[PDB]
RNA sequence: UCAAAGAGUGCU
RNA sequence: GAGUCCCAUAACCUUUGUACCCCAGAGUGAGAAA
């Protein structure tokens, strides 16, 4: 007695019409069962009549929640009414018995079916998938399922990008990488410009300062009193380098390099300057993000130290689950927490293993417990 | 990187034009991928430093 | 790929430490017949013989075989259908109940066998850790059951 | 034993997608979809192949009952490269990542879980594996997440409940293929502690017969686990 | 058979239908 | 079921010959093109263009029958199956192509 | 690769003869043949296992074989038996 | 809904506290969140008992992760001070673990409480 | 290549 | 005549300099103070 079938896809809602009713007497015999697997036989049973794709991602999750609770969405109410005749009562097949009462309330003229005969058809509609759509644009179901899976799954947990903690791990890995490259490129700037004016490389040991001073002092021949004041403004004249660089620049052994050679050092030094500036920026981002994610750990020990501890465990969840002893050795290779000295380290390690928990398993962690946790570490400090 | 500069968030992918970066057949793939993508939304603080 | 079936973890050398009260017994067709000959009703015969609650179990082959016996053995068929007798489903082509039973006791070491057929008692005896039930004299007899 | 500096000798297993690492010790080993990291702190091999650096992950039979089944010598496994797999009871990626390693990028693993608290780690692990999809939902009600699952060659059940046979049944009818695979892990203590270990396993083999699974083999997981076995079956709807 | 040309609901299912219906009732 | 479609074309073919609009050889040529199309339509790899190539064909045949009706019979409409046979077929071509290919909004 | 290195060949021999490597360790009887497709690998420990399952960099070598030499206990075990085997021979 | 879930009622709390004292006398009790954590790591525990009134409760939700990942049943009791009195120890106790020993004299009554815990979950 | 014979896949 | 296709654009060892570590490590698990 089945005429219409409601199927529901990640790309949309699909309604089917049942041309022929399979032998309900012989449902369990093999030959009718093989027809379900066979596409040629199944196409003779039903044929697609409606497909209404969801408008986009947001609407799909809203329906995915409604269908999970056996509710009729506005989109669902749209496709049925356009299709089911008003009519004694039109018979509809639905996979869910719980959805049945909801459909009946909206449409008094439809009687729902969820018996094994309906389940047999629903299985075969699903078995062929996009083949039954006769080429109607259904996207790709396997991909669409996977997207709604993260979307439908994550919704019930109330996970947040606030809970997300790997940004610290990327920031630390990027930060140390920046430092090595800032240093590595910077030694070159001393070599490239060292040929032209080697004495200056000794005068300004600070590599970041040296790159800036090379940028203005490109040619050591160019030396003016106003230029001396300009380079004097850089850093301070307390070290006296401003007078030394002039005096050294008047009289030096450095062999002049070409204009193209001088074009590279300032540009390549400019590259070093940008990375140092970005490393400063990324460092501040790392500082701010921990206070949001791990206020207790960041307050207890510090931002940079706390992040390095999290990266060692592989995640904030990993850090929390470890026992107190393991956390102590998790930072015992770079001395993060560092006979009486060891007692403070283990004591602080136990507290660090603690504040890691309050950050990880709280939806909006606060710093109230981190502060009272740190003073307890502080008090212990003066006793020993 | 140029894609990340032209578009910051996948919502921008639907309307943002990637012609100068990508050919015609490639640029439509990222647009279709964007709406069907699997990833989560990111904050502007996250967007700023990635840019 | 070569297959060497494991020896059951319920077997200590040749002593089966898993079969404990209440027991489960598989009934062979002859056992119902010989039970009727001795006027020994089915469930108490294990109760008094084994001093434990017993859960009789019959296979589709045994149910099939009792049916093909004919009108001469109606009461044997009925008695297999007493409610306290549960039924064991089978997923193999043959209706030969002897081969069905040996597989199950080979397969699984939680059953007692109830039979008096000669070909069967020798085969099951070779299987370790399998108690054997038979009807002889005036009541049933249990051979390979340490708890008795 | 397997100490950091030593070298090992990695070869395929009888089953596709599974490898053995020889040496002074033999390790059940499989490759990494996300090289350079471990999901549950498991140990990993590195192989230099033309040169690209391919990585492998060790299977611990004690932690993963499926790995214990391999050590026990399961005859046939439906989990294989290029097969859809629907794994129930997804506490975390301790075994799902391993089941993933078998199927490959072409296949997917449909991981099902009930409780939220493990799901967060399962979702996080799923990000590193683009083929793993977490369906954190009650497996007792497959209809809630019928929205999420395309069809599956084999269903694996890690669910430890007394009514697991019903959970496996309802999922199998909806999603499993005719002649499809079913693998179930049984803990007799969870189902019925009153009766011996063995008899529970006899009863469990029964249900699979009424809801139309023809079961194929069982394997007790000694010495890796007590009171356990892995029953494998084929779903004969006919 | 259900047809888009003729309404089969017999009541305003959307919020637009009631709004237009009120004007139709109010008009004449 | 290729022959089934061809057989429904026989009565109008007979009507065309009976009225004198088309000679037997001319009628034979028309059937040959109809037969070739019908095999194309019922086969694998059939595309919506095959419906469009067929649908245009009897449309031309419709025009020629109308012209030959005035040129030979000198009648606007001869009361026989030939008048509405082609038009009924044209709708009968369309519905299969639409059912076979509901995607093509152009063919709708 | 064809014309494989002597080092890889020797490592394969060690596993085929791994039964005799240690006195207190025994194996299941197995006829081991060289696999048709194969790679050599190194076994990376975790950070938390620094003390438990990690030897020093100096003990980490290129081959399975030459580490077996660095184990003094293995060498003395090999030395004593060869003498017994030659004496009976 | 609460992070403190499931919470044993008045009765079930009593039999659980009966376990902890009797286990304590038999040296089968590891008490505290930290030594509860390792017992899960070694897989040597029947079940882990925790206090729902801990200040904050947060400091013990690392344990259920390990338990449910390891398929170890667990329960919360309303009072930590009552739990500590059961541990045989002069201070409040927030978590406790009963260790796996089939050679224990109190096997049956532990497995008795085991079954009720599994039903509660 | 043809030439004769098998065994799977797609699809009406 | 004769291997790019096992990074000589490299691996490993030695020496030197810089910064940390010598508490146990799946660390232990009820005393400490008087």
């Amino acid at each position: 007695p089945i005429e219409y079938l409601l199927f529901e896809e990640p790309t949309g809602y699909a309604v089917f019409k049942v041309k022929l009713q399979q032998d309900d007497i012989g449902s369990r015999l093999k030959e009718v069962q093989e027809q379900i697997n066979d596409f040629g036989a199944f196409t003779k049973l039903i044929e697609l009549v409606s497909f209404a794709p969801f408008k986009g991602a947001a609407e799909a999750l809203e329906n995915a929640n409604d269908i999970s609770e056996g509710l009729v969405s506005e989109s669902l109410k749209a496709i049925l009414d356009l299709n089911l005749p008003k009519a004694k009562n039109i018979t509809l097949a639905i996979s869910d018995k719980n959805l049945g009462p909801s459909i009946k309330e909206e449409f008094p003229y439809v009687d729902c079916i969820s018996n094994e005969l309906a389940q047999d058809l629903i299985r075969g509609v699903r078995l062929h998938g996009e083949k039954l759509f006769k080429g109607l644009q259904s996207g790709d179901l396997e991909r669409a399922q996977l997207g709604l899976g993260h979307a439908y799954s994550r919704a019930k947990v109330k996970f947040s990008v606030q809970k997300n903690d790997n940004h610290i791990i990327q920031a630390i890995a990027l930060l140390d990488q920046l430092d090595k490259d800032i240093n590595t490129f910077a030694m070159r700037v001393k070599e490239w410009y060292g040929w032209h004016f080697p004495e200056l490389a000794k005068l300004v040991p600070d590599n970041y300062t040296f790159a800036k001073l090379v940028l203005f002092i490109k040619d050591k021949a160019s030396l003016n009193d106003d230029s001396l004041h300009d380079l004097a403004a850089l850093l301070n004249e307390d070290s006296g380098i401003a007078q030394r660089v002039i005096d050294n620049a008047r009289i030096s052994m450095g062999q002049d390099i070409s204009e193209t050679d001088m074009e590279n050092v300032c540009v390549f030094a400019q590259r070093v300057a940008s990375l140092a500036d970005y490393r400063r920026q990324l460092y501040d981002y790392l500082c701010e993000k921990m206070h949001t994610v791990a206020p207790n750990l960041s307050e207890l020990i510090g931002e940079v130290i706390g992040a390095r501890l999290i990266s060692h465990a592989g995640s904030l969840t990993n850090l929390s689950k470890q026992a107190a002893s393991t956390v102590q050795i998790l930072g015992a290779e770079k001395a993060l927490f560092r006979k009486n000295k060891g007692r403070i380290s283990r004591y602080l390690a136990n507290k660090c293993s603690m504040a890691s928990r309050i950050d990880n398993y709280s939806e909006e962690p606060s710093n109230v417990f981190g502060s009272v946790l740190k003073k307890q570490v502080e008090q212990r400090l003066e006793f020993y | 990187a140029r894609i990340i500069l032209t578009m910051g968030i996948r919502s921008k992918a639907s309307e943002t034009d990637l012609s100068e970066i990508l050919p015609e057949e490639i640029e439509e793939r990222v647009k279709t991928a964007a709406e069907v993508s699997m990833g989560t939304e990111i904050t502007q603080t996250d967007l700023d430093n990635i840019n | 790929t070569r297959n060497i079936p494991q020896v059951s973890s319920a077997l200590f050398f040749q002593y089966n430490q898993a079969i404990k009260p209440p027991y489960q017994v598989l009934i062979d067709t002859n056992f119902i017949n010989f039970s009727i000959q001795k006027k020994v009703d089915i469930v108490r015969g294990m109760m008094d013989c084994l001093l434990a609650k017993c859960n009789p179990l019959i296979t589709d082959c045994v149910m099939a075989e009792l049916e093909k016996l004919g009108p001469k053995y109606r009461i044997a068929l009925k008695l297999a259908r007493d409610p306290r007798i549960k039924r064991l489903s089978c997923s193999h082509k043959g209706t030969y109940a002897d081969d069905c039973l040996v597989h199950r006791v080979l397969q699984h070491k939680c059953y007692i066998v109830a039979t008096n057929d000669a070909g069967l008692k020798q085969r099951i005896r070779k299987i370790p850790g399998i108690p054997l039930m038979s009807v002889g004299g005036h009541a049933y007899v249990i051979e390979k059951l340490p708890d008795v | 034993g397997a100490r950091g500096g030593a070298k090992v000798v990695i070869e395929p297993h009888r089953h596709a997608g599974v490898y053995i690492a020889r040496g002074k010790e033999d390790l059940l080993v499989t490759k990494n979809m996300a090289p350079g990291e471990s999901v549950y702190g498991e140990k990993r091999i590195s192989v230099e192949e033309p040169p690209t650096k391919v990585e492998y992950r060790v299977w611990n039979p004690f932690r993963s009952k499926l790995a214990a089944g391999i050590m026990g010598g399961l005859d046939e496994l439906f989990i294989a490269p290029g097969k859809k797999v629907l794994y129930l009871g997804a506490a975390s990626g301790t075994s799902v990542s391993h089941v993933s390693d078998v199927v490959g990028p072409e296949g997917v693993v449909y991981a099902v879980e009930f409780s939220h608290r493990p799901g967060r780690e399962l979702i996080s692990m799923a990000k590193k594996r683009p083929n793993i999809i977490p369906i954190i939902e009650d497996a007792r009600h497959p209809q809630k997440y019928r929205m999420l699952i395309g069809m599956v060659d084999c269903v694996f059940a890690d669910v430890a409940q007394p009514d697991q046979a019903r959970i496996i049944a309802l999922n199998s009818h909806m999603f499993l293929k005719d002649q499809g695979g079913v693998v179930i892990s049984i803990k007799a203590n969870c189902i019925d502690s009153t009766v011996d270990a063995e008899t529970v396993f006899a009863r469990e083999v029964q249900k699979l017969r009424e809801e139309r699974i023809k079961p194929l083999e069982q394997l007790t997981l000694e010495p890796y686990e007590r009171d356990h076995c892995i029953v494998v079956g084929r779903y004969m709807r006919s | 058979h259900a047809s888009a040309f003729t309404r089969t609901q017999d009541v305003p299912q959307t919020e637009l239908q009631e709004k237009v219906d009120q004007v139709l009732q109010e008009s004449n | 079921k290729t022959r089934y479609y061809l057989e429904q074309c026989i009565p109008e073919m007979d009507d065309l010959v009976e009225k004198g609009l088309f000679t037997k050889n001319e009628v034979s040529l028309i059937m040959k093109k109809r037969t070739d199309f019908e095999h194309r339509l019922n086969s694998r790899g059939s595309s919506i263009n095959d419906y469009i190539k067929y649908i245009n064909y009897e449309s031309n045949v419709n025009k020629l029958r109308a012209k030959r009706c005035k040129r030979i019979l000198q009648v606007k409409k001869t009361n026989s199956l030939s008048d509405w046979s082609i038009q009924q077929r044209i709708g009968f071509i369309y519905q299969r192509g639409t059912n076979k290919f509901p995607q093509d909004l152009k063919f709708w | 690769d064809d014309n494989m290195r002597r080092e890889v060949q020797r490592d394969l021999l060690l596993i085929k003869h791994r039964a005799a490597l240690d006195p207190k360790r025994h194996y299941k009887k197995q006829r081991w043949e060289v696999p048709e497709r194969f790679a050599i690998g190194t076994i990376i420990e975790d950070k938390s296992e620094f003390y438990s399952s990690r030897m020093n960099r100096k003990e980490r070598k290129s081959t399975i074989l030459e580490t077996l030499m660095g184990d003094e206990a293995s060498n003395k075990y090999f030395k004593r038996k060869y003498n017994e085997i030659q004496e009976k021979s | 809904n609460p992070k403190a879930f499931p919470l044993a009622d008045a009765a079930l709390t009593q039999q659980i506290l009966d376990v902890v004292q009797q286990a304590a006398n038999l040296r089968q009790l590891k008490k505290g969140a930290n030594e509860a954590t390792k017992t899960l790591n070694r897989g040597i525990s029947e079940f882990i008992i925790m206090a729902a009134d801990c200040e904050p409760i947060e400091i013990l939700l690392h344990l259920p992760l390990l338990c449910e990942d390891k398929n170890v049943p667990y329960v919360f009791v309303p009072s930590r001070v009552a739990l500590g009195r059961a541990c045989g120890v002069s201070r409040p106790v927030i978590a406790a673990s009963i260790t796996t020993n089939d050679a224990s004299a109190i096997k049956t009554q532990i497995y008795a409480v085991k079954d009720k815990i599994e039903t509660l979950l």
